[PDB]
């Protein structure tokens, strides 16, 4: 599925109070931040430059300088008429993606109070059906400046596809790396008298695709429930897989783990 | 819309009393973004805890990671306390190795 996108978070706590934050992401992994105190882009990894020159990054910096202030200052003055009420939040995401190693499409979507509001498609701003009349007015306003729309369209159409192929090949050795999990077993909460809950933790793995199952010999236990895959501060992943059993029938149980790092040798723990 | 937070606590490595480790607190699915997160040792705050940059999912809801070094002990109690406008009072989630 892999995509690249830039996000923008603006909040209008008070009349006296407001925050805004801009950053770039390659799926889950952060790669860029905008640093207002000095007014520059911040590369979080040495390969965050991709295949782009200083010349071009310089021009991209002029652009974000201008837009984030203008956009921010102008949503504040259009608020009274659009009937945005304090406090409120605005969110934007834009970028593009690849399906099987070729570019697939771009997007640019905007949200008000946690819900879809407007989107940018085929060189124009479009209103989201359930948002109603305030979303129509907002598009009326955003389409007036045809100049600024052609610039927005050239970022999504041309700059972004070149960027993501350059980013990915430059980050090759970090994204294609392989890291082996560890595993361990513990008691979970009892579902009721006469019964136990077995928990099996898997942690430290990269990449993300993993397989974990409770077993009786060769026979997979279909009561196995796996949870969410959760992040860990160093970049690797974490998971638990649980099973409820009558306590008389808990002998001869094991947890088995398969992952691309292990090179064929599955991890197996015995209860 | 307002959405209320989901709170998950976990350790990076299995507990071994007297050995350094990392305690995590993942807070996800909330809106709006205004939130207070703490990690507590014996119900008192922990200074210098670090967190990810604010980000959101495809359904617009926000998520954060909070984490810190810690050395678990036979008798020490560790938790995660969260406050959000969706909550009639602050919510605590204890870390239990079992
Ligand atoms: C860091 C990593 C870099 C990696 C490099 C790889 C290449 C990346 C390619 C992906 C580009 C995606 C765009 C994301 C922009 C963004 O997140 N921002 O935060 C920019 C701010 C606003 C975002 C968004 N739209 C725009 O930026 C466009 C669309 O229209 C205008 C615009 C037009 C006229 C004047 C000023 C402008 O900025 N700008 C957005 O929120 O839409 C509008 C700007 C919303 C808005 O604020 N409109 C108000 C405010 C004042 C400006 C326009 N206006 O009327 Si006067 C209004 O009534
Ligand atoms: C940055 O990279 C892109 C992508 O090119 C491909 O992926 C690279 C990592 C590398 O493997 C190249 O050999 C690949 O071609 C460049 O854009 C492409 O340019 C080629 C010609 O060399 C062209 O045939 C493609 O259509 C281009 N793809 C586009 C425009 O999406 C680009 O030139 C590189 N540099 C910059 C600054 O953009």
């Amino acid at each position: 599925p892999l995509s690249f996108h830039v996000i923008w978070i603006a909040s209008f706590y008070n009349h006296s109070w407001k925050q805004n934050l801009v950053s770039g992401w390659l799926s889950d992994l952060q790669t860029h931040t905008w640093d207002s105190n000095s007014s520059t882009i911040v590369f979080l990894w040495p390969w965050s430059r991709g295949n782009f020159s200083n010349e071009e990054w310089k021009e991209l910096e002029t652009l974000f300088r201008i837009r984030t202030i203008r956009s921010f200052e102008g949503i504040r003055r259009y608020a009274h008429e659009l009937q945005f009420e304090y406090p409120f939040e605005i969110q934007v995401t834009g970028g593009c993606e690849l399906h099987s190693g070729k570019v697939s499409g771009s997007f640019l979507q905007l949200a008000y109070q946690g819900s879809d509001f407007v989107s940018f498609q085929n060189n124009s701003w479009l209103p989201y059906p359930v948002a109603g009349n305030m979303a129509k007015h907002f598009c009326k306003v955003l389409n007036q400046n045809q100049h600024e729309n052609d610039i927005t369209h050239n970022l999504l159409s041309d700059t972004c596809p070149r960027f993501i192929l350059g980013l990915l090949d430059a980050g090759k050795a970090h994204l294609q790396r392989q890291v082996k999990p560890e595993a361990w077993l513990s008691h979970g909460p009892s579902p009721g008298p006469g019964h136990l809950q077995l928990v099996c933790h898997v942690s430290g793995f990269y990449p993300k695709p993993v397989w974990v199952m409770w077993m009786r010999g060769e026979q997979e236990q279909q009561g196995t429930q796996r949870g969410d895959i959760l992040p860990s501060a160093d970049g690797t992943w974490y998971l638990r897989a649980t099973l409820e059993v009558a306590a008389g029938e808990a002998a001869d149980l094991s947890c088995r783990v398969k992952h691309s790092s292990l090179e064929g040798q599955d991890i197996v723990l015995y209860w | 819309i307002q959405r209320t937070p989901k709170i998950q606590v976990y350790s990076r490595h299995p507990a071994e009393n007297g050995k350094s480790n990392f305690l995590n607190c993942y807070v996800s699915g909330f809106h709006p973004s205004d939130i207070e997160v703490d990690l507590l040792k014996n119900g008192e705050r922990i200074e210098k805890v670090e967190h990810s940059d604010l980000s959101f999912s495809k359904d617009w809801s926000f998520y954060l990671l909070y984490y810190t070094e810690f050395t678990p002990t036979e008798k020490d109690e560790y938790a995660c306390r969260v406050n959000h406008v969706t909550l009639s009072q602050p919510k605590i989630v204890k870390w239990d190795r079992d």
